[PDB]
């Protein structure tokens, strides 16, 4: 997978 | 601020191919918008970049106015260069200064640009590997280092994602660059979604364990405002850190202790 950033 | 290996009870090392780097670097098939629409502040102063008066900080809303002061990160109090409660809380992209501004160095709104001022320290945990700890207590709302790595596209992902994720390491280091998506748407210029990849250079933070309670957050840190679909991850602490305590951040926000722990990772 991989990291990240939404909300 | 250095960087030390410890691992008690295990044979393993780092391998002799990662390599420790101290700025991200960009591949070849990604953006670089011209120097030629690039602004930073011509304040005088110182500054005294606090204030809303500066440009840096107008996609940052508010005998108659207020004149109050606005800047994500706390003006004077033991609290002073620490991130504002306001942005830890409501998680909007930080507006930083940078190489494009009349301000220097101490611009409090240049935290992140600085780079880490904490020393950390690898050490080999048992069940999930190497982890990270830091030798000096860490206020909520610090920053202790951010996400570096090799800034690539989806594509180009799409690529390594099942080159890897088929016939080997399963390990994942690939973080999303995507605050902005988506717005625007367509386509514007041429051419009608590009991401960093720190599996064979990075940084310390390479190396933080994934958890369903973490005591860390990352944010968006943004300069040029052209350079904002390739923005800094910031590791910001999102609570008081003892010192010896493993960093830890959720992977989108499993062996954690964490009892709320979401099932699995990603
Ligand atoms: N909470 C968690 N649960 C399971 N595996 C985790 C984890 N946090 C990190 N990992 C492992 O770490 C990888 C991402 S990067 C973590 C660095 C790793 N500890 C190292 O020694 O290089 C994941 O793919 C997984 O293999
Ligand atoms: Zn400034
Ligand atoms: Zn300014
Ligand atoms: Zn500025
Ligand atoms: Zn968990």
């Amino acid at each position: 997978a991989r990291k990240s950033t939404g909300g | 601020l250095p960087i030390s290996i410890v691992n008690r009870e295990d044979d393993a090392f780092l391998n002799p191919n990662f390599r420790f780097i101290d700025h991200s670097i960009i591949g070849k098939n990604v953006p670089v918008a011209d120097q030629s629409f690039r602004v930073g502040c011509s304040c005088a102063s110182d500054e005294e970049c606090m204030y809303s008066t500066c440009q840096c900080l107008d996609e940052m809303a508010p005998d108659p106015y207020t004149r109050k002061k606005r800047f994500a990160y706390y003006s004077q109090g033991a609290k002073k260069g620490l991130l504002r409660d306001r942005v830890l809380q409501s998680q909007e992209p930080i507006y930083e200064c940078h190489q494009g501004c009349a301000c220097s160095k101490d611009c409090p709104n240049r935290v992140v640009e600085r780079g880490r001022t904490v020393p950390l320290q690898i050490f080999r945990t048992k069940d999930r590997g190497w982890g990270v700890k830091c030798p000096v207590n860490i206020k909520r709302g610090q920053f202790v280092d951010r996400y570096l790595g090799e800034i690539i596209t989806s594509e180009e992902a799409d690529r390594r994602r099942a080159e890897s994720t088929i016939a080997r390491r399963k390990d994942v280091y690939l973080f999303a660059l995507d605050k902005f998506s988506d717005p625007d748407s367509l386509d514007p210029l041429l051419a009608g979604p590009l991401e960093v990849d720190g599996e064979y250079m990075s940084g310390p933070t390479r190396f933080i364990n994934h958890s369903c309670d973490p005591n860390m957050a990352i944010f968006a840190r943004v300069g040029d405002h052209a350079d904002k679909h390739i923005h800094d991850l910031a590791l910001f602490a999102i609570k008081d850190i003892p010192k010896g305590t493993e960093l830890t951040f959720d992977y989108v926000n499993c062996l954690c202790g964490t009892a709320k722990c979401r099932g699995y990772l990603w």
